């Protein structure tokens, strides 16, 4: 600041690493005073895209207590949402042929639902219904819990299409068309949850009413996932009360729904009351489902707190009940996210090599990714040797730790290790290796890494074979949708543009891997797709036309797969 | 008379079940039930058991209430299912013998003359065995004091049979230990032994000190004679015994000098082969 | 000492009791004013499963606590 | 310049140390697993089994033997028996249930 | 070491297996059927596998 | 509604009871009841088992008289185990584990009377050495199969291990009934009454047996190791300028160093070190 | 005349009959209501197994009588 | 000497003790401070489980040392 000019770099990095919202609000006001508006706009866009929630709240409150409108709107995110949607809706150009093929090849097993998940991945954010519209006598073949997944899927197609949300959903008349199903009502609230992620906006005060009245079996499951999604990270006490009361009702199917949602709102708050109440209800209960909920719901309460969490860890890690020990491993994962701290590695390896119960060995070795992704060149050096242990669970964990460590970039050694494993005798480890490869190779063309056209064909082999195990082709038909996400226009990364760890992405991809225990959780991956584009602008209101020019390209890179 | 009792796992597990469940009827410190079993010859094998409703009072030992009719009915049904077992005795839990117990014994001794009492300590302890077995006999007591009835200890052991051990071994598969062990299991045993020995020696104090305080009367008749014997029985290092030094060295000239050596020569042989092969494979490609 | 019992039907019912009581007595009071058979009553407190054989003080229950009643539907 | 090299040297040193400790531990447990596996394989013939008589050998770890109850069978053989003892005929032992040659 | 223990475990897994009969063929048949003569007694019509 | 991939929790004690009773009447079949609780919408917990009067024979069983059963519940109820029955079990002496056509006719009555009652089957003489052959089943109604509807619902923990046996697959598997996953929830307390218990000692930790029984053992092992060593010397003097691939070529058996030389060393070291250490402790703990 | 039939699973089933009714008529009522063949039902009152040749006026039964039902379980 | 113990919820508790104190005495002291039943508690230093049969001097728990305590959140 003593230097000649104010700037971004100091105010971008230091004031949010230091968490000094007053200082940034002051320098922002000063930059308004001398009428240098372009700096004051660029700083807002730079800030929103990498500042935490609630930090924005204190900044906006200190500020407002004209330029006010055009700075508040760009500060809360509204036009960033608008612009992103407007990019995806125009650059969409998915190829329907693959869906037509897999649809024709499917037999009437579980793979049916595995189609309608992957479909929603590729048309994500694109607001286009075509594959669910041109045929319907086929989609009506779904029944029971499947109807919950399929009707939830609309929520990931219309991601961010916030403005009209409610009118759209009732436009399907889910409640009026027949009272003969509760699964549709159960799905509706889940879809509203997916559309408004983080932006609880108005809809919190609508869901909070709608959850009050319930055919308590299913409607409360949908409702609590939706409400736990819309309001995440805000620590709002009035919500927490209602989720606690639903949890204490002690019902299996309503268990882990609240078990998660009560964890999302408190995220990172370290709240010393919630931890003691939740761990106290995890002991001395007798339904596994509720434990499989709280196994996640606990860990998210601590986040980046690092050493200031240790005390809970070496308590929770001693418990006899295995689900608690697994949740201990998830907690030591989230505590140190991105931070290559050695002793956490030492613990995770000791557990993975020693413990007697396989699921904690999986969840141990799997979490190595979350604490190493700052240096993806290093992950293969450690996980490689694990990939040959005799018991399958450790192999599955290894494959997924690779998929989650190197996620964004086609690092060659990872593919080099995954190649042999795609033909492991044990079905579910093939299910693992396929999805890991698909994550790690999103948007890669042959010139940028060589192996792609191996894998792009291999899936269509498996999915068309008929002498194979169902779960393998499940993993394949999911990988298709992973590889062509959002009309090729979106990518997965945990690092932010400038070195910050983007929390929604970590949360979404962590809670994705639970697809092992409950299928409708797989949609939670959609939080991780970030658009990958440059927006030309000259005034917030004004996108003027320009042509950029990309040198040193034969023009054979970029948009792939027309053929 | 009996020289030893053999207890099967099934009774132990059923006793744990009883003690956990009893909270469903009314809080109690301990539980009581029948033991069924059989006689081979002076050895007694126990193989089943069942609950019986029982109640007590915490202070007055004159008050308690067992139940005849439930006992007879249930034994009738069990006999209708199988005929080779018969009544043999009874068990209770709680960690220490209660004064009351003899009064119970002289009851159900009527159902079997050689009623033996087994105490099973359900909550854990580190030092050793879980169970104790006792038999009731009168005595000369002294040169001259009234004859009475008390128990004496009889040695006890835990048994097994075909198709009861297989279920146990399956249940215990997750946690396992080396069958023999190679200096990692024998060495631990010695430590455990020293723990037990020190436990007993410390327990002697809690009696002998408080009798020296005069808090309780001297049991002159028995204890002191045995503890004169004890202090008599240790040994001593007396120039003649240390001449059996000539045994340590003869262990070592079988260990050290004739087992280490042929453990190094093998390692040199392996190293030579390794260097040969690795250098050969190097120059072959060059 | 009043205690609030909540049913799955949405009803809250207030029973005055004393700390010396025992769970079967409470279930008897329920059978009194609910009319549901005491054997058909199951009571959960904070996730724990209460036993008919014990005292309130065994579960540290204080004034105005909430207990949840659940029925058994095996008779379908 | 030299500061970055200094720091990176420190980091990679300690990290390979961590790997070293990991490998020692995994060695220690694999040894126990191997011991236990041999223990299981040992108790596969300590059984009141039957006598057959060797008839023919097809290939490695596989043969044809006619049991004394008629009903000529075709079964694997154990991996520890010496091969050069069973050419023309012999008194061989057959598992009571699986008829595996021991 | 890992390879060695894996091999031994697999062998133990394989030894837990059921036996098979041996039979004399008297003639084949059409559409994947054979006529066999099991040793103790019997005259069966059996099906072939895929290999 | 429809079923999914659920589970059965059986207590350790009930497992011991089933094994013991099944092995008792070995030349004939045996059957009994089992008691527990439908704790939630999709797990089932069995706590205890008791037999009943039965007219066994080498291939079938029937229960004799009902009064026995009606009584014994009323007896158990007044010593703190009020649970009603949840299902039944029986045994197959020598065959595979699967349901006969008469077991269907038995089962249909329970299913008609209670919606979820599993049926359990045990094999007492294949469970010989270190494994148990126990399984649990339920019926599938005939007409639903003709309709497109399949038996159940799917989530990813269906497919571990649960490869059906070919022997079972020959009978009405799937076509007539489906298997259910089973696991043994051994809670605390009963854990220790087994682990820390079936094997133990106290004073046995300090015993010597220092007579000839030791020296004779040494003078057997070293004596035979003399010949082992001479063998190895001869077996390495070849020193031919060939390649260890050719060594593997002719390698068949009796690989001296590893095959025998080393285990003798390990045994001798173990025995002598432990003996000397124990003597050195007793020389100080007692006077 | 209303009567109560209990069962080993805890299922309870009320039924209305008249003392002129013969026992096999009762088993027929059970069959039609539950769906269970008459062969498979066995009936117990007060510890005596009931028999087809007799009315409920025999065995001096009264209303609100608790009968028990047991299944003809078999295997082979 | 004063020493600190930490617990699951993160509360830090101060104890003044003398080197010859045995672990059961420490249990008694801490239950006096907070009423926890002495069986519901376990204490940890470094990585090894402390056991009751020894004095603090045997482990040489230094002045102001930090201990971890592990407990069920309630006794039931």
């Amino acid at each position: 600041m003593n230097l000649e000019k104010p700037d971004f770099i100091n105010v971008c990095q230091c004031l949010i690493f230091l968490d000094d919202p007053q200082a940034v609000s002051d320098i922002l006001e000063k930059l308004v005073k001398e009428d240098n508006l372009l700096m004051a706009y660029q700083i807002c866009f730079d800030l929103y895209e990498s500042a935490s929630q609630q930090f924005l709240s204190s900044v906006i409150q200190n500020l407002r207590t004209d330029q006010t409108l055009k700075m508040i709107k760009i500060l809360s995110g509204e036009m960033a949402i608008e612009l992103h949607l407007q990019f995806l809706i125009r650059n969409n150009n998915t190829d329907l042929m693959i869906l037509k093929n897999t649809k024709d090849a499917v037999r009437n097993s579980v793979c049916h639902t595995a189609t309608v998940i992957a479909n929603s991945f590729m048309h994500c954010g694109t607001t286009s219904d075509q594959f669910l519209r041109d045929n319907l006598e086929w989609l009506a073949r779904a029944t029971n819990w499947a109807k919950f997944t399929a009707t939830a899927s609309l929520g990931v197609i219309h991601k961010g299409h916030e403005k009209e949300a409610l009118q759209l959903m009732a436009t399907y008349l889910p409640k009026d068309t027949s009272p003969g199903s509760a699964y549709q009502e159960g799905g509706g609230l889940y879809a509203l949850g997916l559309i408004h992620a983080n932006h609880g906006g108005d809809i919190i005060d609508y869901l909070l009413n709608q959850l009050k009245n319930a055919s308590n079996d299913i409607v409360r499951h949908g409702g609590s996932l939706g409400l736990g999604l819309a309001a995440m990270g805000t620590a709002r006490q009035d919500v927490y009360d209602l989720l606690k009361t639903n949890l204490y009702q002690d019902d299996a199917v309503t268990g882990e729904a609240a078990g998660l949602a009560l964890g999302l709102v408190m995220l990172g708050s370290k709240n010393a009351q919630a931890i003691e109440d939740m761990v106290g209800y995890a002991q001395e209960t007798q339904h596994e489902k509720i434990l499989r909920g709280l196994a996640v719901g606990i860990a998210l309460v601590m986040y980046g707190r690092m050493e200031e969490a240790d005390a809970l860890i070496e308590s929770l890690c001693r418990d006899k009940d295995p689900i608690l020990r697994r949740s201990g491993m998830y907690t030591v994962a989230m505590a140190y996210c991105g931070s290559g701290n050695n002793k956490a590695i030492r613990r995770l390896l000791h557990v993975a090599v020693s413990d007697v119960n396989d699921d904690v060995r999986r969840a141990a070795v799997e979490s190595l990714g979350f604490i190493l992704f700052r240096t993806p060149e290093q992950c293969p050096s450690v996980v490689s040797l694990l990939s040959e242990s005799y018991n399958p669970h450790v192999r599955y964990g290894a494959a997924m730790a690779l998929g989650i460590c190197c996620a964004g970039t086609g690092n060659k050694e990872a593919i080099n290790l995954l190649e042999p494993m795609t033909n492991d005798p044990v079905n579910y480890v093939r299910q693992g290796a396929l999805i890991a490869s698909a994550l790690i190779m999103i948007q890669q063309t042959e010139i940028t890494c060589p192996k792609v056209n191996q894998f792009r064909q291999l899936y269509s082999k498996v999915i068309n074979d008929k002498h194979d195990d169902v779960m393998a082709k499940f993993g394949a038909i999911l990988a298709q949708g992973i590889l062509d996400a959002g009309g090729h226009n979106v990518t997965i990364s945990l690092q932010s543009r400038t070195g910050h760890t983007h929390m929604p992405s970590v949360v979404g991809v962590l809670v994705f891997t639970q697809f092992w225990f409950w299928f409708p959780l797989s949609h939670f991956l959609s939080l991780a797709y970030t658009p990958t584009c440059v927006i030309g602008l000259n005034k917030d209101l004004k996108m003027p036309k320009v042509q950029y020019k990309s040198n040193c390209k034969p023009s054979t890179f970029a948009y792939p797969a027309p053929l | 008379a009996v020289q030893k009792v053999v207890v099967h796992p099934l009774v132990l597990l059923s006793v744990v079940d009883h003690f956990n469940r009893i909270g469903k009827v009314g809080n109690q410190k301990r539980v009581v039930g029948v033991l069924l079993g059989s006689w081979q010859k002076k050895v007694l094998d126990v193989s089943n058991s069942f609950a019986v409703p029982f109640d007590e009072d915490d202070k007055d030992d004159s008050v308690w209430f067992l139940d005849h009719d439930y006992l007879e009915n249930m034994y009738g049904m069990f006999k209708k299912v199988n005929a080779r077992e018969r009544i043999v005795g009874w068990y209770h839990t709680g960690p220490k013998l209660h004064k009351n117990d003899i009064a119970i014994n002289e009851l159900m001794k009527r159902y079997c003359p050689n009623s033996v009492l087994v105490i099973i300590d359900v909550k854990p302890k580190d030092l050793g065995l879980p169970t104790e077995a006792y038999i009731s006999v009168e005595e000369v007591h002294d040169d001259g004091t009234p004859t009475s009835k008390t128990f004496e200890h009889v040695t006890s052991e835990i048994g097994a049979e075909e198709a009861e051990e297989v279920g146990v071994e399956h249940l215990l598969r997750d946690i396992k230990d080396t069958t023999v062990g190679t200096l990692s299991q024998r060495i631990t045993n010695q430590v455990h032994g020293l723990k037990g020995l020190n436990s007993k020696l410390l327990d002697i104090r809690s009696y002998l000190e408080k009798v020296a305080t005069g808090k309780l009367p001297i049991n002159h008749q028995i204890i002191y004679q045995l503890q004169d014997v004890f202090n008599l029985l240790p040994d001593v290092s007396l120039q003649e015994f240390v001449k059996a030094f000539y045994l340590k060295t003869n262990d070592q000239m079988v260990v050290v000098y004739l087992a280490s050596l042929i453990r190094s020569v093998v390692a040199l042989h392996n190293l030579i082969n390794n260097k040969i092969a690795n250098r050969d494979a190097e120059k072959k490609e060059g | 000492m009043q205690i609030f019992v909540k049913t799955l039907t949405g009803k809250t019912i207030t029973l005055e009791v004393e700390p010396s009581d025992t769970i079967e007595n409470v279930k008897a009071k329920i059978q009194d004013k609910e009319g549901i058979p005491p054997d058909q009553q199951r009571l959960i407190f904070a996730g724990k499963q209460l036993e008919d054989g014990r005292t309130l003080s065994d579960y540290n229950i204080q004034r105005e606590s909430t207990l949840h009643l659940v029925l058994r539907l095996r008779g379908g | 310049d030299l500061y970055s090299r200094y720091k990176k040297l420190q980091q990679e040193l300690e990290f390979l140390e961590v790997q070293e400790e990991y490998i020692k531990d995994e060695q220690k447990n694999l040894k126990k697993e191997f011991l236990h596996a041999q223990e299981e394989v040992k108790r596969i013939q300590s059984i009141p089994l039957v006598i057959g008589q060797f008839l023919e050998a097809v290939d490695q770890n596989t043969a044809i033997v006619g049991s004394t109850t008629g009903s000529n069978y075709y079964v694997r053989i154990l991996s520890t028996i010496d091969r050069e003892l069973l050419k023309p005929n012999a008194s061989v032992a057959l598992h009571k249930h699986s008829n595996a040659l021991v | 070491l890992n390879a060695k223990v894996r091999l031994l475990r697999e062998e133990l897994q394989l030894l837990q297996e059921q036996g098979s009969y041996v039979g004399e063929v008297v003639r084949a048949m059409d559409k994947k059927k054979v006529l066999v003569k099991v040793h103790p007694e019997g005259k069966f019509v059996v099906d072939v596998d895929k290999n | 509604a429809v079923d999914t991939a659920e589970q059965v929790y059986i207590s350790s004690l009930a497992l011991l009871k089933m094994l013991k009773h099944g092995r008792a009447g070995v030349p004939m079949e045996v059957m009994g009841l089992m008691l527990g609780e439908f704790v939630d919408d999709y797990t089932v917990r069995v706590i205890d088992v008791f037999a009943m009067p039965q007219s066994g024979t080498g291939v079938s069983v029937e229960a004799v008289d009902p009064v026995f059963q009606a009584k014994m519940l009323d007896m158990l109820k007044q010593t703190g185990r009020p649970e009603m029955v949840v299902g039944w079990y029986h045994s197959h002496p020598g065959f595979g584990c699967w349901l006969s056509g008469v077991d269907i006719n038995t089962q249909q009555s329970f299913e008609a009377l209670s919606e979820r009652a599993v049926a359990v089957v045990v094999d007492p003489i294949q469970s010989v050495k270190g494994k148990v052959v126990i399984d649990a089943f339920r019926l599938i109604n005939a007409n639903m199969m003709v309709l497109g509807h399949e038996p159940r619902q799917t989530t990813s923990n269906l497919g571990h291990l649960n490869k059906p046996s070919i022997q079972a697959l020959i009978h009405g598997l799937n076509r007539h009934y489906y298997s259910i996953t089973i696991n043994y929830r051994k809670n605390e307390l009963e854990q220790k009454m087994l682990l820390n218990l079936h094997k133990k000692s106290w004073m046995e930790g300090l015993t010597l047996q220092d007579y000839s029984e030791h020296c004779k053992h040494n003078e057997s092992v070293v004596k035979e190791m003399l010949e082992l060593a001479k063998n190895y010397n001869k077996a390495v003097e070849e020193e031919d300028k060939m390649t260890p691939e050719q060594l593997a070529i002719k390698n068949v058996g009796k690989q001296d160093p590893k095959r025998h030389l080393e285990e003798h060393v390990d045994v001798l070291m173990t025995s002598n070190i432990v003996q000397c250490l124990a003597a050195m402790l007793d020389t100080v703990v007692f006077k």
